[PDB]
């Protein structure tokens, strides 16, 4: 999820 | 003195935006997650695809390597972080108690631990061996963004979206020290540096900072890339010059002369905000990975 903000 | 990496690979194959990539200690590896639920292990100097690791629920946003190159530890939206064996690529060990997406891991030097951090802003730390959670500890007031041993193991550092980065004891789990950057912005990574005695952490206001922890000093100040959005990864690379490397939200990935703070080096080539970077142990080698219009990696190599 770190590849959405 | 200015590296000149050059591009050395792209590595493709994961289907969502790459979320972290990782060096393996012994250097011949390179290990990706990604939101596509995946790990993939690739060849550190040919860029080779070894082989794919799967298991999690849901999207992972990290994974680190176990001191003897043999271990895989992951942390996944599925509220889990996951042990694996390398060279099987089975899942040892399930480790669960987090009550949200688990954000960053990584394993003290001994390998006989694993510290995590999540949204559900407690940092845990878990027995490699039993998978057993030994301590949690009510780290922050918002998401952990990273978690890191020093060198000894002795020390955890974890940095939050609360603005704030902390020291802790191992052992005991107390917190030794808790960091103001003056505006106090979300602080998106942090890690110490290869001696120990600092800590490099990264603010959602497009700014890295070096800080002797110890004295709460800022010592030295990185910018010029975009940083406002993502968790992204900083590293210390020390097998040539002394640079400090990230990846940044206009694509590019940077690299900053540690001293003079100045740039010396851009890498151009992804379509996409670079999210995550490594250094190799021992060569002057970069790896870089970026989110869903690229969802591939990158190997540059340097003379430095």
């Amino acid at each position: 999820a770190r590849t959405k903000q | 003195v200015k590296p000149n990496y050059a591009l050395m690979f792209t590595l493709a194959g994961h289907t969502k935006a790459v979320s972290s990539v990782k060096f393996s200690p012994n250097g011949e590896w390179l290990a990706s997650s990604s939101a596509d639920k995946l790990i993939k292990i690739w060849g550190a100097y040919d860029g080779k695809f070894e082989k794919t690791i799967s298991g999690h629920k849901l999207g992972i946003s990290d994974v680190a390597w176990s001191s003897d190159s043999n271990l895989l530890v992951s942390a996944s939206d599925d509220k889990t972080l996951k042990i694996w064996d390398v060279s099987s690529g089975k899942c040892l060990k399930t480790l669960k108690g987090h009550s949200n997406y688990v954000f960053c891991c990584n394993f003290n030097p001994q390998s006989n631990l694993i510290v995590s951090g999540s949204f559900d802003e407690s940092v845990r730390i878990w027995d490699v061996k039993t998978g057993m959670c030994l301590k949690t500890l009510p780290a922050h007031s918002d998401p952990v963004s990273a978690v890191h041993f020093n060198r000894d193991g002795s020390l955890i550092v974890s940095s939050s979206y609360d603005g704030l980065c902390r020291i802790w004891d191992t052992a005991s789990g107390q917190c030794l020290k808790t960091l103001i950057d003056d505006d106090n912005p979300p602080v998106s990574f942090v890690k110490f540096s290869p001696n120990g005695k600092y800590i490099l952490a990264a603010t959602l206001d497009n700014d890295l900072k070096l800080w002797d922890y110890s004295k709460g000093k800022c010592l030295k100040t990185y910018t010029g890339h975009k940083n406002e959005k993502y968790c992204i990864f900083a590293n210390f690379s020390v097998t040539g010059g002394k640079w400090i490397v990230s990846g940044s939200e206009d694509n590019m990935v940077y690299i900053w002369n540690l001293q003079t703070k100045e740039i010396v080096q851009k890498l151009q080539g992804h379509t996409d905000v670079v999210i995550s970077t490594a250094c190799h142990p021992t060569e002057n080698i970069i790896a870089s990975a970026a989110l869903e219009n690229d969802k591939t990696i990158k190997l540059w190599k340097s003379d430095c």
